[PDB]
RNA sequence: UGACAGACUGAGAGCUCUUUCUUGAUUCUAUGGGUGGUGGUGCAUGGCCGUUCUUAGUUGGUGGAGCGAUUUGUCUGGUUAAUUCCGUUAACGAACGAGACCUCAGCCUGCUAACUAGCUAUGCGGAGCCAUCCCUCCGCAGCUAGCUUCUUAGAGGGACUAUGGCCGUUUAGGCCACGGAAGUUUGAGGCAAUAACAGGUCUGUCAUGCCCUUAGAUGUUCUGGGCCGCACGCGCGCUACACUGAUGUAUUCAACGAGUAUAUAGCCUUGGCCGACAGGCCCGGGUAAUCUUGGGAAAUUUCAUCGUGAUGGGGAUAGAUCAUUGCAAUUGUUGGUCUUCAACGAGGAAUGCCUAGUAAGCGCGAGUCAUCAGCUCGCGUUGACUACGUCCCUGCCCUUUGUACACACCG
């Protein structure tokens, strides 16, 4: 729910990924979900770890959270 | 200015009972609220009274707050009691 | 860009001086040392003169130090 | 005889405001009401941007003002009259509580 | 029937325009403030300002006066709302007292500087860990100039500002020109919060003394 | 079923079925209309009239309460208004009108109170066949 | 045909939420109104 | 004092006139004085705001030096985003600014709860089916939770360079590495010092001094026009000059907010109907996590159509006509429909903005608003190249030095 596309298609990478560590922690083993955090760590750590990026917010005198407008002297 | 004695005595026996009055800078209503006037009268004999200062008046930005005086009841006690 | 400033250096000291023994190494337990020790305003000054007074434990446990006196 | 109410309050200021929820919480529990609550419900932000300047002249600059308004709101099991025994306690400066009898 | 949003803005609204009417009335009494209370079928407005007698008038028939305008401008129930003018505990930390104090000193015709260091004194022994008067204005000369008097503790930039400096801005009607005054007081930790503010300034560390077993 | 095959297929499956299982009446302003204000030219496809119907099947299909104005929002677009900067601009009433009340003739959709249109069993049933019949 | 509340000019109004006070009178009295200026 | 009729004038302004009726001490006349002015003066000013100046800077008390303006403290050096700190020290001890502070965002399977939030299970229903049950996906309801992970919002917790290595007087710190959500104070803002400007604002203000005006008015109201005029020059922008595209189907994903008694349903408008459209009719819902909207946004994605052509790029210009807002649409308010199909081949000299969810692309909401958003302020969506530097250009701060400058090199 909510997002973009690309969005919402890592989210479902980071759900599932997370999601089976926490099955097989809770529910098999904790050294047979140390494979599954090592597989997937490997390969990259965004799967498990959320990332806190957010669109930052726009300031006054511009448009666009960092650039501003056109800049005339004479 | 134009008043009839009739609007004039409607101001009387409202001020006589209230003492305080308050007008609105919103003009050509026809109707000032709690009494019937064009809202000309209430501004001007006012006005009048001021220059006369039976009644002490505070501006109170175009909302027009009178409180009547122990000078202004003599006044009106001279007409109406 | 993370250097202290003297209302964290001057506190670190000045409860250094008096609450020696009663308080140690780890970071966190000094924390919680100087919850019951001090009244501040913020955790995060909290947590900033906690974390320099854990270095300081880190240099005097090891050699002498400047001004500040203990018995 | 026992009927279903709802309290509405809402304020400014949270600080201000969770010292009542606490209050009537504590003042149903101490005679055993059938409550739920406080449900806590989004905040508005009421927001006002400005031009700080009263001419118009120099570097563009705005200010942004805003109200936060915070909304709670409790349901309880009892009579009105029963309702009355607590909502005669205090009630601190600025919140706003409007009992409601409902179905 | 009217919405949330609208009652906050609205009430915020009547709110300032009492506040700013009755500096027209309490200007010569020392009006500093009024607070609207919520009360159960009835309507609260605590006036604070300096003299009971003069606020009220002669057997409180002048609270009459404006409770009944009030009353009628904004259209209340009859004996909704009625006013109390209570006395402030303290006088000397009121910015706005100290505004139109030093207002009429300073119509009085009393010379600038004995008139300012009037109120700075008297702010002082009132206790205040800090205060400024900044006149600004035509004063006995042509080209204007500020006059700016300082003294004790002050703080100006980031969120304390709003906790504990009491500031006001006020005007004055004297011949040729206008002089304008601004008056700031910086305020005391009082943890009890009668006098002073609750919580203190977020630069300050007091190590209790280690008591002894 | 419908949630499982793919959602053009879908529509190409049930395009063709609204035609070869039976028939129904179909205005006389089909082959001139643009479909929506911002549209420039007709639909290039000629049953368009039946893929459009397809679609606004699984639309009352997959959710429930779609007024008119829904489809009118869901079917519009891009709209670019020259050389001012584009929008977004609802689509055409009509059209979906038209698709709405023809589905209603075969029964597959029809209105519920409370308002909006929700589909029937029977519709359920025939999507689901048709789903099931695409690889 | 519409003014301030506070002033009665004519501009920089500011309708939203039904306040009459253009954007001078507005900021004038905006902290007593309560528009609290956490950012 | 108001007015019938007729002339006068748009005027259904009795303003004036032919006409005699009405009100009655309210007036009218004259002298003063005020009142009102988006009149002048921002070079008389208050306030507010901008700028100097986004940098780190500033001022006392006592003391030292100097006849004195003044200087020291406020620094040799190291360090830091920082007059930040270590330390040095005729200074000592302090006051602002910095930092600290507050707001938003990021972490919490930890706590408080939530039928105006949402999972989860079961109960039936609907449809697919080794159909008889099961299984998949939807619908509805509850004494279903020994439900709060998703949503909300409170209290809290969390980061401190804490840990390790190396450099550094092994001080201040820096660079690196594990860990961790976070190791440019974690990201972005709010607030923001002394001294000043003849910076802007008398057109925001019953804020204002002085002057001018004050009835035949620069006062107030109305009508019509004007602020939009166009040989032209400049500034901020929008649309493009296409194939990484346009067109036409199919596919489906947010966030920020917004919604006066608005009268006889009325501001957001769901739903049914008519219409190609535009837009109309009827039932209604919502003062709101309740109805709008669980925002069904576009870009993008997918399948075809155009195939290098000023073409189906472009949408300038102009004609015909239709409906809505408005008491009024003309110098077309706006929105449709058909047609008209311009320049523009990636833009000279020059110049601007920008270092991570940043630039840029894409849409939404708000402000204005009866209608008009190419603008401004917010919001999310997709999402990078380059660098992690230097004082070369433009500027800033400190020290030293030089000065015939002080309105200060525009000397
Ligand atoms: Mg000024
Ligand atoms: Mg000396
Ligand atoms: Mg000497
Ligand atoms: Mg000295
Ligand atoms: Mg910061
Ligand atoms: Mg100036
Ligand atoms: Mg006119
Ligand atoms: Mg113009
Ligand atoms: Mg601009
Ligand atoms: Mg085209
Ligand atoms: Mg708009
Ligand atoms: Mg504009
Ligand atoms: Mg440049
Ligand atoms: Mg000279
Ligand atoms: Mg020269
Ligand atoms: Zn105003």
């Amino acid at each position: 729910r909510g997002g973009g596309k690309t969005s919402q298609i890592y989210s479902i990478r980071q759900a599932i990924a997370k999601s089976l560590v926490a099955y097989y922690q809770k529910y098999v083993d904790e050294a047979a979900k140390k494979e599954v955090k090592e597989i997937f760590a490997r390969y990259d750590r965004t799967l498990l770890v959320a990332d806190p990026r957010r669109c930052e917010p726009k300031k006054f005198g511009g448009r666009g959270a960092r650039a501003r407008f056109q800049k005339s002297y004479r | 200015m134009i008043i009839s004695k009739k609007n004039r005595n409607e101001i009387c026996k409202y001020l006589f009972q209230e003492g305080v009055l308050y007008a609105k800078k919103d003009y050509n209503l026809a109707k000032h609220p709690q009494i019937d006037v064009p809202n000309l009268q209430v501004i001007k004999l006012m006005q009048s009274f001021k220059s006369k200062e039976y009644v002490r008046e505070t501006f109170s930005w175009q909302h027009y707050y009178w409180y009547l005086t122990n000078d202004g009841i003599e006044f009106l006690r001279n007409f109406l009691n | 860009g993370r250097v202290r400033t003297k209302t964290v250096k001057k506190t670190s000291r000045q409860v250094i001086e008096k609450y020696y023994s009663r308080m140690t190494l780890d970071f966190h337990t000094n924390k919680k040392v100087l919850e019951e020790v001090s009244i501040l305003q913020s955790k995060r000054l909290r947590n900033k003169v906690a974390g320099f007074t854990t270095h300081l434990m880190r240099r005097i446990q090891r050699g002498p130090v400047r001004g500040i006196s203990l018995k | 005889v026992q009927h279903r109410i709802r309290i509405t309050l809402s304020s400014k200021s949270v600080k201000n405001l969770e010292k009542v929820c606490s209050d009537l919480v504590k003042g149903a529990k101490e005679k055993q009401l059938k409550v739920k609550g406080p449900v806590r419900m989004p905040t508005k932000v009421l927001n006002i941007t400005t031009r700080k300047s009263p001419c118009g002249e120099g570097t563009n600059t705005w200010d942004r003002f805003e109200m936060r308004v915070h909304k709670r709101v409790i349901d309880l099991v009892s009579s009105p009259d029963v309702v009355k025994q607590i909502t005669s306690i205090t009630i601190e400066p600025g919140v706003e509580v409007e009992v409601t009898i409902s179905d | 029937q009217i919405s949330k949003k609208k009652k906050f803005v609205s009430d915020g609204v009547f709110y300032a325009e009492l506040n700013e009417m009755l500096t027209r009335e309490l200007a010569e009494d020392g009006y500093s403030g009024v607070e609207v209370r919520v009360t159960p079928m009835r309507t609260e407005i605590i006036i604070r300002a300096t003299r009971t007698q003069n606020v009220l008038g002669e057997k409180g028939r002048r609270i009459r006066e404006l409770t009944s305008v009030v009353q009628k401008r904004f259209n209340f129930l009859e004996n909704g709302v009625e006013l109390y003018a209570e006395k402030v505990v303290n006088r000397g930390l009121c910015a706005i007292a100290q505004a139109e104090s030093l207002r009429y000193k300073l119509l009085g015709g009393l010379a600038v500087r004995r008139a300012c260091y009037g109120v700075l004194r008297f702010v002082m022994e009132s206790g205040a860990k800090g205060c400024e008067v900044i006149v600004s204005g035509k004063l006995r000369a042509q080209r204007a100039k500020s006059m700016k008097f300082k003294d004790g503790y002050m703080i100006s930039s980031g969120q304390p500002v709003n906790e504990y400096i009491d500031a006001a801005v006020r005007h004055v009607l004297l011949r040729q020109g206008v002089l304008g005054i601004k008056v700031k007081i910086m305020l005391d930790w009082d943890p009890k919060g009668k006098l002073g503010p609750t919580t203190p300034l977020p630069d300050l560390v007091t190590i209790h003394p280690p008591k002894e077993e | 079923t419908v949630k499982d095959v793919n959602p053009h297929e879908f529509v190409k499956a049930y395009s063709a079925h609204l035609k070869r299982s039976g028939k129904m009446e179909l205005p006389e302003w089909v082959d001139i209309v643009k479909t929506a204000r911002f549209k420039e030219l007709p639909p290039s496809d000629a049953d368009w009239y039946y893929i459009r119907a397809a679609s606004m099947a699984r639309k009352i299909y997959l959710r429930q309460g779609i007024g008119i104005g829904g489809f009118q929002k869901i079917y519009g677009g891009r709209q670019r208004n020259g050389s001012r900067p584009p929008h977004f601009c609802k689509s055409s009433g009509a059209v979906s009108r038209n698709i709405l009340q023809e589905l209603q003739k075969m029964g597959i959709i029809d209105v519920d109170p409370k308002g909006g249109r929700l589909i029937t069993s029977q519709g359920r049933r025939d999507l689901d066949q048709v789903a099931g019949t695409v690889p | 045909s519409r003014v301030c509340r506070v002033c009665g000019n004519s501009h920089g109004l500011i309708r939203k939420y039904g306040l009459m006070c253009c954007r001078q009178c507005f900021r004038s009295n905006a902290k007593d109104i309560g528009f609290i200026k956490y950012r």
